């Protein structure tokens, strides 16, 4: 329908008066810019001059009118934090929005069993009251009508859940920085929104008064400075250092010599002048890093000058440092698609959903006034339309997924343009992928450009164990990644240094024989440290503790390991060997930002000390290294050995499966239960590797003759168990193959002194292991190593989160959680003093 | 084959004014073979065969007597399948004959080929594993 | 604005504008009245007049509506208010069922994959052939099996013997999709040299071009306040004013048989309950008239070669095309004078007796 | 919970499980189903030589997930650091 939108006429005094009308409105009651024009007939040619004194106060109470549902008061504090309102998320605001801008995701459709979602982009719509209101303070006094958007993005919080259609919200905005430049007035504005006392989201943007400003005096900038991070190689390294006055620690006296620093700085500037700063701060952590690669607070950056002209502190740590930055390209561009958007025909839609009634977008008069091509839409809406893409075809429509979002709006558009908008992945940051986009129009000019950061699927690391270990294992990845070098380098000289060997070789050529030599003061401190290899077995009370090495002692000139394969294969330097391999291969991957927050872990037998190592940071390298290197020793001195140092014992890899396709996995324990009782031998099941198809049994050589042939038996025989215990009783089937078990026992019984163990139908032996470990056989080995965990698994060093959730163990095979629930089940599958107390006084809660 | 007998229809459109005796064996039929089903291709390919006015359509293999051929000649066959009613226009009996008195076949060979139980179609399919009323498949050079 | 779309080609919005229920719902009923119109027009006939030479009617799916209305017509005076009764429906099932389930966004890795494995582009509808009701219902079973309620596929159509249709949401009939690609076969995999009983499933399976999944729970929701919407304007099938049988979709029943509102059962018949497309073509005749949309890919064709044999002889009133086969006829049967006008599909029980 | 308390305790439980994780059997079974069923990883990946608790997660897959995987339509990808190298670090051939 037709309406007013422009009034002209005269007033009092000789002023022209151009009543500018806005329709579209908060109430449905009109609101109007009154411009007002001084007119002369004493000049002839310029008549008309425009009143300028508070034009620009006129423009901002219309303005307010439009965006603020406040009375118009322009008398802030830049500096003041700006309070929004709370803001309850209607099941049909997210619908109006959703189809405003043209999401149409499922995550946001109301489907049954299921909550509706709001898309990030709906911040925009909870916080534009809070954040607009930042460019309005007379301190901060620009032309709204030719305001600019420059930017805006939406960080989430990490662990914060997205939007959702039941939320309260309460949203506060803050403004980081207002300078003037050249060109005009900068304002810079953060939002945050949260939610149950908790912040959600944060929400960035940037808006540009042009025009030439002197404001200096109402001119500041908060800058977040990169991590920078040094290496305190040398001793006047330190003396440079000490000799800053804003570099201040907690103790004086730490041993700077050798470590390595970070510094986490945040520099707030205030200009009084051009180019001259009126005053500079720069504060921030100093940290130092653990053998862990945790970070820990040794001081503070302490710098503040008036009348500077530059900061001396970031300069200082720029030459004489590095910059950590956390994103990480990727080595090419990787090509995600090329997508077809449109601008809206009307500008209405958009307006109403978000409450920006700016008639720029909507009147013509005043879009016209303003010297725009036409109705520029709304920079907000290509946002939202383009994230739109981005979340469909990198995010795969997975609402989730996209964490991060950012928009530069390069150049204006109107409505009814067509836009080619590209998508690529371009790097990692902390386990999400980093995609780029670009925007242009029909004319081929481009219009947007942004970033988003778009987390993994879902991610879960498995770290091998030992059997697989090959010479020469991820030494090419040594060759290229520094990651890796570091690992191995810190590992290979923790083992010269105390072993006297080098990991390293045997890795890289596989040793038929290695001898160690005591030779000097450095030869004799290594042989003590084999000296000291105990091995404590707890029986019936008692502690049996033994040398490990026998032979090393204080007349010993050098030992000798042997192996006639090679060393690599002999698991006191196989897991070690492993152990490095992938934690290094883990920690190039966590350089190069691949690593999932939320990623779940587990290894199998040794390669959970790898798994803990890698992803939870629990122990040095040194510390794992070591660990693992007496796992081994220890291992290897458990069994009594021969002469020829046999064993009295092995393993055997069962497949069900073979037997019978009756034969399950209940038929298999059964079977291997009665062996036990039966023969009064040992047979365990010792890996439950895949359902109905790997096992693995370990025990007594004799036991292990015995089941392979029980099982032979069953299979020639077409015996399924599963039907014979439903027609016959427990005792009868039971006494069944206990005949069956006991024929079969008779003959190995009469074999000779270390059987050997030969194959099966469903059995084929393990070469080369000697100890039934992941038997009940080694609980007595339980309390040694106990206690040399806990010697080398620090409580510091133990950081909750990184484990609760993510952690599968091999004891129990459920997520690790802190929880009386969980301790119970431990001492269940274990038995153990210091759980027993913990479960049985829980209520140890309040410190 | 079901490609087979379509080929056979296209012999038939060729000239219109031929009789042609589309005669439709099986694969449980003596000695060559075929791994098809009886039932299957006529009753899949049936309706196409029918627009042809030359086509003679003639059920064989399996037969022996006129009681257990006379629903192919009904059309009632089709009936188990939940088809129209598909009635043939004659049959071949080539095993029910190689006993009579006048056919060749020495004394002991009628005595041998009377003496084995046959088999239903339900498990004519057992000639290639197993001797399946005292028949087997076996394969020429 | 169909009339817009109509005179300026160059302003129809997409396939995929036209194809979403709401707009595509009524539009094919026009296209169905429009078709009978001709056909009347060119006899003729009165609307009624063409309706008295038909033994009765009946619709698949949200055709069951214009059958239902073609039989209450009479003069062309009176036919509009007919027309405006099934148009209104059909808008209204169309408006009402769209906003119960709308379409949205396909993960583009889903339609890359549904693609690249020579099925459809995934939609509410899938239709699979060459397998039994039962066989197609067990693997549907076992896919709703690891589903919760509000996401689960059932049987829309036994459109015929081998013949089905399965809907539901297109992301949970896709995962249906996957586990039938493994069940199934290569289609030229030349099983010719192997015995029959040996041999395995070869069959056939299409996503359909539909933007909704009628005759699932996912629109029950939308029963109610259609009917209610109805009521709130003139529209009602009374039992007097029908002039010809019109075979219930669910039943094979006559609508007029029944205690309760016609209106509400072909609501709840397109909306909820399936169709068996057999049964409810229970009828015998010599010739069936196929108004409905799609030439020679619509449903008489379909019809026609669930009764081949039976003498039925189908004839497709929308398309002036030719049939190499004389299987079926096209448009211009319906109106020729010479005796080129009557042919019959052979019933072999006679033909061949 | 105190923060310090719950270290603590954690500490020891963790250092209890893998002390003891000596002579209890590997429950990996058990293990692969927590993550392929109960969180539902669409990555698995294997850091280690070669691929053996891989081929292992895959055996598991077509033996129980067969159904599972197909109407809950979530493609499962398995890597090996070893082989998979394309794969893990997002840098592919053209
Ligand atoms: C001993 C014997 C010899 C046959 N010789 C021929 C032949 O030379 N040419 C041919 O087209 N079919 C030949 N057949 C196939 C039969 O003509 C007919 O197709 C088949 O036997 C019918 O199957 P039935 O014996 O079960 O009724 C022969 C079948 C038998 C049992």
């Amino acid at each position: 329908e037709l309406k007013p939108t422009v009034i002209l006429k005269l007033l009092k005094e000789n002023i022209i008066q151009m009543e500018m009308i806005e329709n579209r409105t908060m109430d449905g009651k009109p609101v109007s810019l009154p411009l007002l024009y001084n007119f002369n007939p004493d000049n002839g040619f310029a008549p008309i001059s425009e009143v300028m004194e508070d034009r620009n106060q006129r423009i901002k109470e219309m303005y307010w009118k439009l965006w603020i549902d406040e009375p118009f008061n322009l008398d802030f504090d830049p500096r003041d934090v700006i309070k929004g309102k709370d803001f309850e998320i209607t099941a049909k605001e997210v619908y109006d929005f959703t189809h405003a801008v043209g999401n149409n995701c499922e995550d946001f459709v109301s489907r049954p069993d299921r909550t509706m979602l709001a898309p990030m982009d709906f911040a925009i719509v909870v916080g534009w009251r809070a954040i607009i209101k930042a460019i309005f303070p007379n301190t901060v006094d620009g032309d709204l009508l030719k305001l600019v958007h420059l930017s805006n993005g939406y960080k989430m919080i990490p662990g914060a859940k997205p939007l959702q259609v039941g939320d309260v919200v309460s949203t506060t905005a803050v403004i980081e920085s207002v300078v003037n430049q050249p060109t005009g007035k900068i304002v810079d504005v953060v939002g945050t929104l949260s939610r149950n006392g908790k912040p959600v989201m944060e929400v960035t943007s940037s808006f540009f008064y042009r025009g030439n400003y002197t404001d200096f005096e109402n001119t500041f900038q908060k800058t977040v400075e990169p991590v920078y991070q040094m290496h305190i190689k040398t001793s006047k390294d330190i003396a440079v250092l000490r000799s800053k006055e804003w570099f201040q620690l907690d103790d004086e006296d730490f041993d700077l010599l050798n470590k390595t620093l970070t510094f986490e700085t945040e520099t707030e500037v205030t200009f009084k002048n051009a180019n001259i700063f009126s005053s500079v701060k720069c504060f921030g952590p100093i940290k130092v890093e653990l053998p862990t690669k945790e970070t820990v607070e040794i001081g503070i950056v302490d710098y503040e000058a008036g009348a500077s002209h530059g900061n001396p502190v970031v300069d200082f740590l720029k030459r004489n440092g590095s910059t950590l930055e956390q994103k990480v390209n990727l080595e090419n561009p990787i090509p995600i698609a090329v997508l077809d958007s449109y601008t809206p025909s009307t500008n209405e839609p958009y307006a109403r959903v978000s409450g920006d009634l700016n008639p720029i977008h909507v009147s013509r008069h005043f879009a016209s006034y303003a010297n725009l091509p036409g109705t520029i839409t709304h920079g907000m809406f290509s946002s939202a339309s383009v994230r739109a893409l981005i979340e469909n075809w990198a995010a795969d429509s997975v609402s989730s997924r996209v964490r991060g979002y950012t928009c530069q709006f390069v150049d204006m558009v109107l409505p009814n343009t067509a836009l080619k908008t590209s998508i690529q992945h371009v790097g990692m940051i902390n386990g999400r992928k980093l995609i780029k986009f670009e925007t242009r129009n029909e004319d081929d000019v481009v219009v947007l450009t942004g970033e988003a950061e778009i987390e993994q699927p879902v991610t879960t690391f498995v770290f091998t164990g030992q059997g697989s270990q090959e010479q020469g294992m991820g030494m090419d990845l040594y060759k290229t990644s520094k990651a890796a070098q570091d690992v191995w380098n810190r590992a290979d000289n923790h083992f010269k240094d105390t072993y006297g060997f080098s990991i390293l070789d045997i890795v890289i050529n596989n040793p038929v024989n290695l001898t160690i030599h005591f030779g000097g003061e450095k030869g004799k401190r290594i042989r003590e440290n084999y000296s000291a290899m105990i091995f404590e077995t707890i029986v019936d009370g008692k502690l049996k503790t033994e040398k490990i090495f026998k032979e090393i002692n204080e007349h010993s000139t050098s030992y000798t390991f042997r192996s006639e394969k090679g060393l690599l294969s002999a698991t006191q330097f196989t897991q070690p060997a492993l152990t490095l391999m992938e934690k290094a291969a883990f920690e190039d991957l966590k350089s190069k930002g691949l690593i999932p927050a939320d990623a779940t872990f587990a290894g199998h037998s040794l390669g959970e000390y790898a798994a803990l190592a890698s992803l939870a940071d629990v122990m040095s390298i040194e510390s794992l290294v070591e660990v693992v290197f007496y796992r081994g020793m220890t291992m290897q001195v458990a069994v009594p050995r021969d002469e020829l140092g046999r064993s009295n014992y092995g393993m055997i890899a069962i497949n069900p499966g073979r037997v019978a396709a009756s034969f399950s996995q209940e038929a298999l324990q059964y079977v291997v239960e009665r062996v036990g009782k039966r023969t009064g031998w040992l047979v365990e099941i010792v890996n439950y590797n895949v359902e109905n198809q790997q096992y693995v049994a370990a025990g007594d050589l004799r036991a292990l003759d015995t089941v392979t042939n029980v099982l032979n038996f069953i299979k020639l025989q077409k015996i399924d168990i599963i039907e014979l215990q439903k027609s016959l009783s427990l005792e009868e089937v039971e006494g069944h193959l206990f005949e069956i078990i006991d024929e079969a026992s008779k003959k190995s019984a009469v074999k000779p002194r270390p059987l050997k163990l030969e194959r099966g139908f469903a059995c084929i032996p393990l070469v080369g292991i000697s100890v039934p470990f992941h038997s009940t056989y080694l609980m007595n080995g339980v309390k040694p190593f106990k206690s040399f965990l806990k010697k080398n698994i620090i409580k510091e060093n133990v950081k909750v989160a990184r484990l609760a959730g993510k952690y599968i163990p091999n004891l129990t095979a459920k997520p690790f959680q802190v929880t009386k629930e969980y301790f119970q089940d431990v001492y269940d599958l274990t038995g153990s003093e210091p759980i027993k107390e913990i479960i049985d006084n829980w209520e140890k809660y309040e410190q | 084959s079901i490609d087979a007998i379509s080929q056979v229809i296209n012999i038939a459109k060729a000239h219109p004014n031929f009789p042609i005796a589309l005669q439709w064996t099986g694969g449980r039929g003596g000695g060559h073979h075929s791994f098809e089903d009886a039932h299957t291709p006529m009753l899949q390919m049936y309706s196409k065969i029918r627009r042809h006015p030359n086509i003679m359509l003639i059920f064989g293999s399996g037969f022996g007597s006129a009681d257990d051929t006379y629903p192919y000649l009904t059309g009632e066959w089709s009936t188990k399948f939940d088809y129209p009613p598909m009635p043939f226009d004659g049959f071949l009996f080539g095993s029910r004959v190689m006993i009579a008195k006048e056919v060749k076949t020495s004394p002991d060979a009628k005595k041998c080929i009377a003496a084995c139980t046959g088999v239903p179609d339900d498990k004519w399919e057992q000639t290639y594993k197993k001797p399946t009323g005292g028949i087997v498949t076996v394969r020429s050079e | 604005n169909i009339l817009e779309w109509l005179e300026n080609p160059s302003n129809t919005p997409d396939k995929d504008y036209l194809l979403s229920i709401p707009i595509s719902c009524p539009l094919i009923g026009v296209i169905q009245l429009a078709h009978y119109v001709v056909t009347a027009k060119l006899l003729g006939f009165t609307p009624g007049e063409l309706r008295s030479y038909l033994k009765g009617a009946t619709g698949h799916s949200q055709g069951l509506v214009t059958a239902v209305a073609i039989a209450e017509t009479d003069s062309w005076e009176s036919f509009f208010v007919s027309v405006r009764k099934a148009i209104t429906v059909l808008f209204f099932i169309g408006v009402r069922c769209y906003e119960a389930y709308p379409n949205t966004s396909l993960p583009p890795s889903i339609l890359e994959d549904s693609l690249e494995n020579n099925e459809g582009v995934p939609s509410p509808m899938l239709s699979i052939s060459n397998l039994t009701q039962e066989q197609v219902q067990d693997y549907v079973n076992k896919t709703n099996s690891h589903l919760p309620a509000g996401k689960q596929v059932e049987i829309s159509l036994v459109n015929g013997a081998k013949n089905l249709v399965v809907s539901g949401p297109p992301q949970s009939l896709y995962g249906l999709n996957l586990t039938l690609r493994k069940a199934k076969a290569p289609s030229g995999l030349d099983q010719s040299r192997i015995p029959f009983s040996e041999r395995k499933l070869k069959f056939s399976n299409r996503f359909l071009p539909v933007a909704s999944p009628f005759h699932s729970h996912l629109l029950v929701p939308a029963s109610d306040l259609i009917n209610k919407d109805l009521v709130k304007n003139n529209v009602s099938f009374n039992a007097k004013d029908i002039q010809i049988p019109v075979y219930d979709t669910f039943d094979g029943s006559d609508l007029r048989v029944l205690s309760g509102s016609i209106s509400e059962r072909i609501v709840d018949c397109i909306i909820r309950l399936p169709v068996k497309w057999e049964t409810t073509t229970q009828f015998k005749a010599t010739h069936i008239l196929d108004f409905g949309p799609g030439g020679a890919s619509g449903l008489g064709v379909l019809t026609h070669r669930n009764k081949d044999g039976t003498g039925v002889r189908v004839i497709v009133a929308g398309t002036l095309d030719i049939n190499p086969d004389d299987d079926y006829g096209f448009k211009q049967e319906i109106f020729d004078v010479t005796s080129n006008g009557l042919k019959k599909n052979p019933n072999w029980l006679e033909e061949y007796h | 919970m105190k923060p310090e308390v719950e270290q603590e305790l954690a500490h020891i439980l963790l250092t209890e499980l893998l002390a003891y994780q000596f002579a209890s059997p590997v429950r990996w079974i058990e293990t692969q189903d927590v993550f392929l069923k109960d969180f539902n990883t669409e990555r698995v990946v294997e850091i280690g030589p070669s691929p053996t608790l891989a081929g292992m997660a895959q055996r598991t897959l077509k033996n129980k997930y067969e159904s599972y995987d197909a109407a809950l339509s979530l493609h499962r990808e398995i890597l090996c650091y070893s082989k998979d190298a394309k794969e893990i670090y997002y840098t592919p051939d053209p």
